[PDB]
């Protein structure tokens, strides 16, 4: 009856911060005065606090929907795609989309691109968020963007790679037009946003293609990093649910309501926009 | 059965309407028939056949060839997007609503109001409140305190919409003293506010994202500019409208995400949207 609620590290979206002694969270305020809204997460066993866009979204969608939850970290740390089980026809989600075709999870709710690949066999909501991918370099490191040379014609002197098992995997593993570039990216991809951000500064990872909800606020906050500033492509931000959950409807009205209501303002003033 | 009422409504470049060629629709259009009142005084009319292009009708075109459909495409002519006056539906949404139509495609924003009664597509092109400036004006957005507390600043911003639509039903809920403030310079049109942002009469046009991002795409000279997309208040975007409860809703789900990621909806919006400003 409790909502399980699977989620991923991926600040701003969803922090991650140790649990005070009293096995409660620290209780903060943002710079401007507004009360950082934090709820117990289980993961990677231990119980943590977990608080950003996304669980505001959550605690939004639960008291408007008048529901409860419990919020779990994914797993395998993945967000999600699909692969052949070895010695099988069959095939399986990895991530957080596994969880929820599984019954681990209930709802997604974390930065989780819609995409045709996942819409087959998940109902996503209206989204959330609406951005696209970019590419997060170290500062003097320069590159046009994704028809730079280094990128288009690679080699193993400039490194560029994104998540495995992610959207971004999916985008360039699918289009025949990227198949030079994917075969560069996966002997290289990383296994998570964090890692590959800190390869970047380490000048051990030369590009990071990701989100650019992500990769922007990483470079408003990190001086060493920037982006291209150009969106290659566009996509959004969907809450997952297995088909015909008894949520999909609600979910998607009050998104858009929270839209229309500036709610989604004032989480994109809280936790996104920067210097 | 596979053959379905579809309607429509006139915005370049999404839903651009010919007259036949004088006797067929020329290529890269459609037949689009239009109901035409003899007078104002009456219900009579005549049912007349025109020809329909454009973004959104290149979108029809590729969903009928891959979610296998035939249909009738019609525009409307009570109404124009969807208005619920007296909670009674007009426009395109009034159509799906009423069931003359099974599907609206068009410039049609997807609203939660409108979601209570109808199914919507995935969005096919991002939209929101926008607001457009003459370049070198600073504005951050619709929530940018210039906008919000007007007579903070002197001389106070001369900015307006076109009222009667969802952006003044959006601000008035949101922002009351900014809705009050700026019916002072309500526009008659976009194109009445596009002259009096380039001759000084109006410092800012708040409006439809996709709509204005096309017009500043191709304003002559490139004077007229837009927020950046991430300050969009309200994002939303463009979607079908299908029955409440429509069999065709997931596969034309499945069909525009295939579009989207394929490459194929860039393409779209390179041949309709883009234009040569910056
Ligand atoms: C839902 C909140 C986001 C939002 C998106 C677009 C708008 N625009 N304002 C309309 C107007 O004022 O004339 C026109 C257009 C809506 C139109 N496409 C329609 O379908 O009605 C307003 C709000």
């Amino acid at each position: 009856t409790r909502l399980k609620i699977v989620t991923i590290h991926q600040e701003p979206f969803v922090y991650v911060k140790p649990t005070m002694s009293d096995g409660t969270c620290k209780e903060e305020f943002t710079v401007n005065g507004d009360p950082v809204k934090k709820v117990i997460c289980t993961g990677p066993t231990v119980p943590q606090c977990c608080y950003g866009f996304c669980i505001d979204l959550l605690i939004k969608l639960a008291r408007t929907m008048n529901f409860t939850y419990e919020v779990h970290l994914v797993a395998d740390g993945k967000f999600g795609t699909q692969e052949r089980v070895n010695n099988s026809n069959k095939k399986e989600w990895n991530g957080m989309m596994g969880e929820l075709l599984s019954g681990q999870a209930d709802m997604i709710v974390a930065p989780l691109t819609i995409n045709n690949e996942r819409a087959q066999y998940i109902e996503f909501s209206k989204p959330f968020k609406y951005q696209g991918l970019t590419i997060l370099v170290k500062k003097g490191t320069r590159i046009t963007g994704i028809n730079d040379p280094r990128l288009r014609n690679p080699s193993d002197k400039f490194i560029y790679a994104t998540v495995k098992q992610s959207s971004v995997d999916i985008y360039f593993r699918r289009q025949v037009e990227l198949s030079t570039m994917y075969r560069h990216m996966e002997k290289h991809n990383y296994e998570s946003a964090a890692e590959a951000i800190q390869a970047v500064r380490d000048n051990k990872l030369h590009a990071f293609i990701w989100d650019s909800a992500v990769l922007e606020f990483e470079a408003s906050q990190k001086c060493d990093l920037v982006t291209t500033g150009e969106l290659f492509f566009r996509s959004g931000f969907g809450i997952g649910m297995r088909k015909d959950s008894p949520w999909k409807q609600n979910v998607s009205l009050s998104i858009l309501k929270s839209h229309e209501n500036g709610f989604m303002e004032d989480l994109d003033k809280t936790w996104v926009r920067y210097q | 059965d596979n053959h379905l009422s579809i309607v429509t409504l006139e915005e370049a470049p999404f839903v651009i309407v010919e007259d036949i060629d004088p006797e067929t629709c020329v290529r890269n259009t459609v037949p689009c028939r239009k109901f035409v009142k003899i007078n104002n005084s009456t219900n009579e009319g005549m049912n007349v056949k025109k020809c329909c292009k454009g973004f959104c009708i290149d979108i029809l075109k590729k969903l009928s060839r891959t979610v296998k459909f035939t249909y009738d495409l019609y525009l409307v002519t009570n109404g124009k997007h969807g208005k619920k006056v007296n909670n009674v539906w007009n426009g395109m949404i009034g159509e799906v609503v009423y069931q003359r139509a099974v599907m609206a495609v068009g410039s049609l924003t997807i609203n939660e109001e409108r979601s209570e009664v109808v199914d919507f597509s995935v969005p096919f092109v991002e939209t929101g409140i926008s607001v457009m400036v003459s370049r070198g004006t600073q504005v951050t957005g619709l929530s940018d305190k210039k906008f919000q507390r007007p007579h903070d600043y002197s001389p106070p911003f001369r900015f307006g919409t076109v009222p009667n639509g969802s952006t003044e039903r959006n601000i008035r809920n949101n922002y009351p003293y900014m809705h009050q403030y700026m019916t002072r310079f309500n526009q008659r049109g976009v194109e009445d506010a596009l002259v009096s942002l380039k001759t000084g009469k109006l410092d800012a046009f708040i409006y439809d994202a996709a709509v204005l991002n096309y017009k500043a795409g191709r304003d002559e000279g490139c004077k007229l500019v837009t927020i950046g997309s991430g300050y969009i208040f309200a994002t939303t975007g463009y979607g079908i409208a299908l029955q409440k409860g429509s069999p065709w809703k997931r596969q034309i789900d499945l069909a525009l995400l295939q579009f989207v990621g394929d490459g194929e909806m860039e393409e779209l919006e390179t041949l309709w949207l883009t234009g040569i400003c910056h």
